[PDB]
Order: C-alpha cells, then sequence, then structure tokens
RNA sequence: UAGGAUAGGGGCCUACCAUGGUGGUGACGGGUGACGGAGAAUUAGGGUUCGAUUCCGGAGAGGGAGCCUGAGAAACGGCUACCACAUCCAAGGAAGGCAGCAGGCGCGCAAAUUACCCAAUCCUGACACGGGGAGGUAGUGACAAUAAAUAACAAUACCGGGUGUCUGGUAAUUGGAAUGAGUACAAUCUAAAUCCCUUAACGAGGAUCCAUUGGAGGGCAAGUCUGGUGCCAGCAGCCGCGGUAAUUCCAGCUCCAAUAGCGUAUAUUUAAGUUGUUGCAGUUAAAAAGCUCGUAGUUGGACCUUGGGCC
C-alpha cells in the first residue's frame, strides 16, 4: 500500500459547454481586459466556486425555516460572506447570497485591492508587483495575485518591509548602477 | 486468512482513535486484554496522541520499560494494552 | 537582532527533559544554525554543559525572517544518551557513525547461514 | 397503453428489458460481436504493411485515395487502412511497421473512400505528422 | 495509378518564413486583445 | 430411523425405509472480455455506464491431489506423487517454483530503479537492544490535479474621443527602476544525501531568458489577401471543395480559439422525451394480433366515529 494515494484531490474549473459564442467571448473578453487576468481559465474558476456557492444556498433556501440543517449552514454561509465582504451588513438574508456575481469575487482579489487601494499605477502593475514579491497582507508576504482579502484584513495590505517599495535596500538594477557610477 | 490477523489498518481504525490518515500505513492493533479492542483506548495512544509525554513507537517503551505506568492498580508494560473504560 | 520564544512547553518528567516548539525571530538574516542557537539557549535556560540541548526539525516561513522548529533540554547528559536514537547523537558529536550497508549484511547473513558451527566465522 | 398498477413492476421490467434489443447501439454493444472485429475492442493497432494501393474516390467526387494494405499482427487480419497528407505514401515501404488507428466514425467509412474504416498513425515508430512536416527522419 | 503521389507540394513554390517581433504572452496578450476589442474599437478582423 | 465421522449441527458418510425436492414469481442449462462490496464518471429530478488496483470479505501460488508439524495450514519464500516446463552433472544421481521487491524475455496500442534505510507507521522474536523489498526515502513520470513567469511605468513620435486642453491607444524609439528562471557561498531539510522554504555574490532590451497546438465556406470565432496546382495532388467527422479567377487543396502574410497545454482513436455519460416509471409512440411516417374464449399475472362500485367537550 502506498499511503499518499489516500490524499484527496479535484478539479476548480469547468470549461464551457458551447466553445464559439460571440456574445460570451466578449463578456469574458470584458472581465479579463479590466480585471487583469491571465486566461479564460482564472475567470472559469471564478464562476465554478460561485456555482458552488450558490447550488449550496438554493438547496439550503428549499428546505423548511424551522429546519436546522437550514438555520446552521444558513447562518455559515452568511457568516463566510460577510467576512469575504462580498455582502453588506444590508443583506443577511439567504436570498441576496443567490444574487451574487462574479465581479462581486473578482472585486475581492489582491490585485484588484492593490490596484483600488492607489498603491498600483494600473491593474497590470498590481498583478507584476504581487508576483515580484513587493506585497504583504498583515505580516505575511503574499506573491499570489488570486488571494481573497478578508475584511478584517483590508486595512493592512502594504508594501513590505524587505520591499524597496516598503524601506528595502535597492534592487540589483540600482545596485548594478550605483557601482557603475561609483568608478 | 488462514490463521489471526496481527496488523490493523490505519483506516480501519476505531473511530474514536482520531488518526491522522496521512500519518502511516498502520494502526497499533490492540492486545487482547479485558476489553473488547473496539471501545478501548490502547497505552500508545495515551502517552502519544492524548499526551504529548512521548512522541514516537520508540519513547512510548522507553516510558513503558521503566515501569511508570500503573493501570488499575498494576504496573503494565504492553503498549497496546486495552484500558477501555473508567480503567485508573 | 535574533529572539526566542518557546511555546507549547512541558517538563516532561518521565523522560526527564523540557519538551518546547521554539521559534527564531530573525530578522536580516537567511537563517540560524543550530550550533549558533544551542549557545543561545544554553544562555536563556540557564544549561551548565551545550551537549543536553537538542533542536531539529526547523522550517523557514515562506517570506522569510521566522523560523520554527522542536527541542529539547535534558537534565543530565547520561540522560540524554539515554533515550535518543543514536542520529540525534551524532549530530552533536557525542557517538560515531558506524559506516554499513545493509544489502552487505543480507549478502554475509544469506552466505553464512548455510554453514553449521564456528566454521561460520571462519568463512571470511 | 401502459401498464400503470403499482403491483406491476415485474411487468415493466421485463418489457423494458426485451425492448431495449431493438435500440441499435445497445445491440451493437451487449451482443458480443465487438470482439470480432480485426482490432477486437482495442484504439489502436500495428501491423505489416503487405502493399500500397491506391482506390478511386466515390462518385460524384474524382480521385485516387492513396491507401495501404497492412496486416495485423495480433490476430493477421488484412485490412485497408488510409495514408492522409499527400505525399505520405513515399514514407511508406514495402513489409513496413505501422500504427493503425480507426478513422472517426465508429466502425464506419469515412467520406468518399469506399470501404476504408482505418488511417495509417504512425510508420517504422515515426508519426505521420512529423514526417510531413519534416520533424522526424524515417530510421 | 501511384505514381502521382505528392506532386502539387513536391511541386509548389517555395517562400522562407519572415521574420518579426514575438507577440507578449499571458497576460499582455489578453491586455492587447482586450485594448483591440473595446478601447480602440470606437467589420471584420481580418479584412 | 439408528449409527460412523467431525471441534461441532447436517445425506457429511453407511444400513434400512418412504417417494419425494425445484420450476413462466423463469427452476434446469448456457454467456460473461464476471471476484463481491464500500465506491467511480456523468448527473434538474429520475437515470445510464463502470467497479483488476492501496479499505472489508473470498480465492490462488504453473495444473490437479494427498499430508506432517502446529493453538491455528489441506501452508507451497513446507513436504510427497503425477502431468507441463526447466537447471547443473564427473551421466551414477541432485535440486526446482517472482500472481513478493528490483530486473529480463515474450505478449502486446499499453506501464519506471537489478538504488538507500529501518529515521517515521507498525509488526514479530527469549527481546527497551535483532529484523522487516511490510513501510518509508531518493530515481524515471505532461496518468490525473493545484498555484502560477514569458514583462510593468514614464518621456518622445504617430493616431483617436470628452479652436483649445485633457483622456485613451501603437512605435526591433529613448529612459530608468523591479524581479525570478538560472548559478552559488551558507544555513536549513534529511537516518545520510537531494528537492522545497531562506539567503551572500552574479544574473534581462530584439529583456534571442525567442509559446505552442489546431483552425480561418456552414455547423463554429476568425480572409470572398497574394503566389502554385487544375475533378490531378489533395481536403473533407456531416453538407461538400478542386474541371485556368479555389474564401475549403499546397504555401506566405494577416486573423481566430484554448494557452503550458492542445490535436487524434477507441470505450460510455450527456445531448436522447431516439428506451420514455417520471416521460415516447401504433388511421396515412415503423408499429392493433383475422376474430372470439381462456388459466397465471395486472386491475377491481358504494357502505360501518361522530357529535365531546377538555384541550
Ligand atoms: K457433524
Ligand atoms: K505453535
Ligand atoms: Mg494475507
Ligand atoms: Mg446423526
Ligand atoms: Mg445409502
Ligand atoms: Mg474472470
Ligand atoms: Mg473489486
Ligand atoms: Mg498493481
Ligand atoms: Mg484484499
Ligand atoms: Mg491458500
Ligand atoms: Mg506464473
Ligand atoms: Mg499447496
Ligand atoms: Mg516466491
Ligand atoms: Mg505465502
Ligand atoms: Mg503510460
Ligand atoms: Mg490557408
Ligand atoms: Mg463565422
Ligand atoms: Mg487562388
Ligand atoms: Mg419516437
Ligand atoms: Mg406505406
Ligand atoms: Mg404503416
Ligand atoms: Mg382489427
Ligand atoms: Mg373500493
Amino acid at each position: 500500500v502506498h499511503v499518499n494515494f489516500y490524499r484527496n484531490y479535484g478539479k476548480t474549473f469547468k470549461k464551457p459547454r458551447r466553445p464559439y459564442e460571440k456574445e460570451r467571448l466578449d463578456a469574458e473578453l470584458k472581465l479579463v481586459g479590466e480585471y487583469g487576468l491571465r486566461c479564460k481559465r482564472e475567470l472559469w474558476r471564478v464562476q465554478y466556486a460561485l456555482s458552488r456557492i450558490r447550488n449550496a444556498a438554493r438547496h439550503l433556501l428549499t428546505l423548511d425555516e424551522k429546519n436546522p440543517r437550514r438555520i446552521f449552514e444558513g447562518a455559515a454561509l452568511l457568516r463566510r460572506m460577510n467576512r469575504y465582504g462580498l455582502l453588506a451588513e444590508g443583506q443577511d438574508k439567504l436570498d441576496y447570497v443567490l444574487a451574487l456575481t462574479a465581479e462581486n469575487f473578482l472585486a475581492r482579489r489582491l490585485q484588484t485591492l492593490v490596484f483600488k487601494a492607489g498603491m498600483a499605477k494600473s491593474i497590470h502593475h498590481a498583478r507584476v508587483l504581487i508576483r515580484q514579491r513587493h506585497i504583504r497582507v498583515g505580516r505575511q508576504i503574499v506573491n499570489v495575485p488570486s488571494f481573497m482579502v478578508r475584511v478584517e484584513s483590508e486595512k493592512h495590505i502594504d508594501f513590505s518591509l524587505t520591499s524597496p517599495f516598503g524601506g528595502g535596500p535597492a534592487g540589483r538594477v540600482k545596485r548594478k548602477n550605483q557601482k557603475k557610477a561609483s568608478g | 486468512a488462514r490463521g489471526l490477523k496481527k496488523h490493523l489498518k490505519r483506516l480501519n481504525a476505531p473511530s474514536h482513535w482520531m488518526l491522522d490518515k496521512l500519518g502511516g500505513a498502520f494502526a497499533p492493533k490492540p492486545s487482547s486484554g479485558p476489553h473488547k479492542a473496539r471501545e478501548c483506548l490502547p497505552l500508545i495512544l495515551i502517552l502519544r496522541n492524548r499526551l504529548k509525554y512521548a512522541l514516537t513507537y520508540r519513547e512510548v517503551q522507553s516510558i513503558l520499560m521503566q515501569r511508570h505506568i500503573m493501570v488499575d492498580g498494576k504496573v503494565r508494560t504492553d503498549k497496546t494494552y486495552p484500558a477501555g473504560f473508567m480503567d485508573i | 537582532a535574533v529572539t526566542l520564544r518557546t511555546r507549547k512547553f512541558m517538563t516532561n518528567r518521565l523522560l526527564s527533559r523540557k519538551q518546547f516548539v521554539l521559534e527564531v525571530i530573525h530578522p536580516g538574516r537567511a537563517n540560524v544554525s543550530k550550533a549558533d542557537l544551542k549557545e543561545r539557549l544554553a544562555k536563556i535556560y540557564e544549561v551548565k554543559d551545550s551537549n543536553c540541548i537538542f533542536v531539529f526539525k526547523f522550517r523557514t516561513h515562506f517570506g522569510g525572517g521566522k523560523s520554527t522548529g522542536f527541542g529539547l533540554i535534558y537534565d543530565n547528559l547520561e540522560a540524554a544518551k539515554k533515550f535518543e536514537p543514536k542520529y540525534r547523537l551524532i549530530r552533536n558529536g557525542l557517538a560515531t557513525k558506524v559506516e554499513k550497508s545493509r544489502k552487505q549484511i543480507k549478502e554475509r547473513k544469506n552466505r553464512t547461514k548455510k554453514i553449521r558451527g564456528v566454521k561460520k566465522t571462519k568463512a571470511g | 397503453g401502459k401498464t400503470r398498477g403499482m403491483g406491476a413492476g415485474r411487468k415493466l421490467k421485463t418489457h423494458r428489458r426485451n425492448q431495449r434489443w431493438a435500440d441499435k447501439a445497445y445491440k451493437k454493444s451487449h451482443l458480443g460481436n465487438e470482439w470480432k472485429k480485426p482490432f477486437a475492442g482495442s484504439s489502436h493497432a500495428k501491423g505489416i504493411v503487405l502493399e500500397k494501393i491506391g482506390i478511386e474516390a466515390k462518385q460524384p467526387n474524382s480521385a485516387i485515395r492513396k491507401c495501404a494494405r497492412v496486416q495485423l499482427v495480433k490476430n493477421g487480419k488484412k485490412i485497408a487502412a488510409f495514408v492522409p497528407n499527400d505525399g505520405c505514401l513515399n514514407f511508406i515501404e514495402e513489409n513496413d511497421e505501422v500504427l493503425i488507428a480507426g478513422f472517426g466514425r465508429k466502425g464506419h467509412a469515412v467520406g468518399d473512400i469506399p470501404g476504408v474504416r482505418f488511417k495509417v498513425v504512425k510508420v517504422s515508430g515515426v508519426s505521420l505528422l512529423a514526417l510531413f512536416k519534416e520533424k522526424k527522419e524515417k530510421p | 495509378s501511384l505514381a502521382r503521389a505528392g506532386k502539387v507540394r513536391g511541386q509548389t513554390p517555395k517562400v522562407a518564413k519572415q521574420d518579426k517581433k514575438k507577440q507578449p504572452r499571458g497576460r499582455a496578450h489578453k491586455r492587447i486583445q482586450y485594448n483591440r476589442r473595446f478601447v480602440t474599437a470606437v467589420r471584420g478582423p481580418n479584412s
């Protein structure tokens, strides 16, 4: 026996049924363009996660109100949404979470928040800065642009101490230029 | 098949032994004893996995051989002795 | 500077030691060597010698500036050489490494299991 | 029409069991004849090029399709395999080593080629695509 | 008759590949696609 | 019924007796490219297909049979015999069982190292201590799967939208900064090594540190551009294209889709309300038996506690 065989594993995107449709292609390209993504997979996985959440919520809403197997996970789902900055404080019902959409999720990505916090000149500059180890959430360096930030950590994104943009020594380009100008 | 089995697979262990699935291929088979081997907590799962006294299947022995464990008013050395309910 | 923080501390009287999870905050350096860390642990825990301290299973956190591992402190060196695996004694120079091959030993065992008597050792 | 009694489960089950046989796909799969085909339920096969032939395309088309008569090594059956990608008949020689695959319609003739259900995929351990694009040379 | 196999490909004229700058890859390729189709698109892409 | 045998019940076997036992609610027999299950894929629901493989149960050690020891075996990394292979040999004899690990031949469309270690999980022995191809570790690995680089910004030149200013877009143009792929002290990892994580020093401008796979008539997103061929060569899953002006073949440019993934072949889930219990059909499209009777099956009129509170 190999114990490593017991590790669960799964897939995170689905691909569309009809591959060549003009309106869907333009919609997806529009979203990719101003959300600074890399391919249609980065958006298909967000759609997949949102579909799972919506299916769970719809299954919950089909049950009777006085059913504990509705109350408990309804509270849990609303707690997760209010924790991730998706649902507002004025939407505390299971019906509002059915109205969620993909741009709600894409608005909470670390790249999107870095761009909207004024730290990046553009949403592509934000992704470049994230992947170059210049951004720390709380105290932890993050170099994953898909990092979904929570509300309590929204006030801690800042350039890292090691980063030249957060008080670090000059990079090899600047140091090479100083070496050239030294002699 | 032709006789008794001396091995217990981790996935076949009792549920109340909350054992990490990727911790190994085998679980400690409880020895023959007072309790039914499915409602028992072997000594290996006491000095380990419940107390941090021992870290491996090498220091449970290193402290049983010192005769440091006295279950039900008697020193016991078998690391898979089945302490099963209300045993002191 | 470098700071050390011990968590999940426990005085194991059964094995006569103290075990803890050790966290090193080391900004400005890649890591802290176990040799450079044993003296710090001794100076902050008042251990007369430097051999009863065993630090292992270290790991640097992603991003850097932090490391964690496990540590053990022994009341006596004689108690230390009674409970640890030999390899940890080797790491601190408290034992000697024996150079041997398992397959060679199995070769010899199979070869000499056919001879009966004191002549087994004669087949060298 | 249908038997709607609550006690009529056996009648419905037996009727459906009998009537599944009129299905073309079900009868194809559950008759067991798929094992008597040359591939014997295999995706690909291997063979020896017996000869190089051409077949006139069916009407209203007019062309000569460069096929190849080959013999499978797993059961000895002789089949004709298409050779696509113009100029790829030159790569095939006599008594040569080829890997054959189905043509695409699951045991049905594809295109205007009369009675050809296989296409040559590899020759002498090299793909026809690599030779056609000059990525590889025949050994 | 198999003597005419590989006729047109063998007898076609040969023109070498051109030389050009490499296109952006990954995120930048989608960036330029979005710019070409939404930003500066104020009717065929290969007219 | 009475014994025999077994650890023990029992036609399990023996003597005697009786004629019973199963079957259209499918016995008996045949096929299975059939080990059974937990489960897998696809799933509006119902469903269809698969289930050799790491968990549970069973069976086997080339094929059958018989048995010793032992608490436990009809054991094969135990014996005895026969059949089939096959190994030395001094030709009198002797020894065999990889469906264990690694490896070889063969078969094939189809599957990796004759490596290290008991450090972990556990098991076994007289035993804290030996041993463990169980198990773990490294090697090969685009089976499958996760995250994710291949550039970002400014100026200048050119061109747009809200005479003018701003906004926005392209240039093997000009600048600077940023960084990891790579290399490498070092420490850490590890039973010992290695990978990762961390990090001195070096490391990007055509940032050559050069993205690919399929297509561009329709289905189906993208060319009635240019050159070649001329019902030939070929393309084409289907419809179809090529007979001197080819939007479909052979190539260049341009463009499109997915993108470190894509194409092709088989099997089967959806699509399929084209298997229809949910939920299909039967005048003419395929499909009411020539007609009636008829047992099993399926299906069968109405009628019998309500006031009565309390609660
Ligand atoms: K009996
Ligand atoms: K025994
Ligand atoms: Mg077994
Ligand atoms: Mg009897
Ligand atoms: Mg009799
Ligand atoms: Mg079978
Ligand atoms: Mg099975
Ligand atoms: Mg296997
Ligand atoms: Mg099994
Ligand atoms: Mg057996
Ligand atoms: Mg065999
Ligand atoms: Mg046997
Ligand atoms: Mg064997
Ligand atoms: Mg065996
Ligand atoms: Mg393979
Ligand atoms: Mg073309
Ligand atoms: Mg179109
Ligand atoms: Mg033309
Ligand atoms: Mg119909
Ligand atoms: Mg008619
Ligand atoms: Mg009719
Ligand atoms: Mg009639
Ligand atoms: Mg009635």
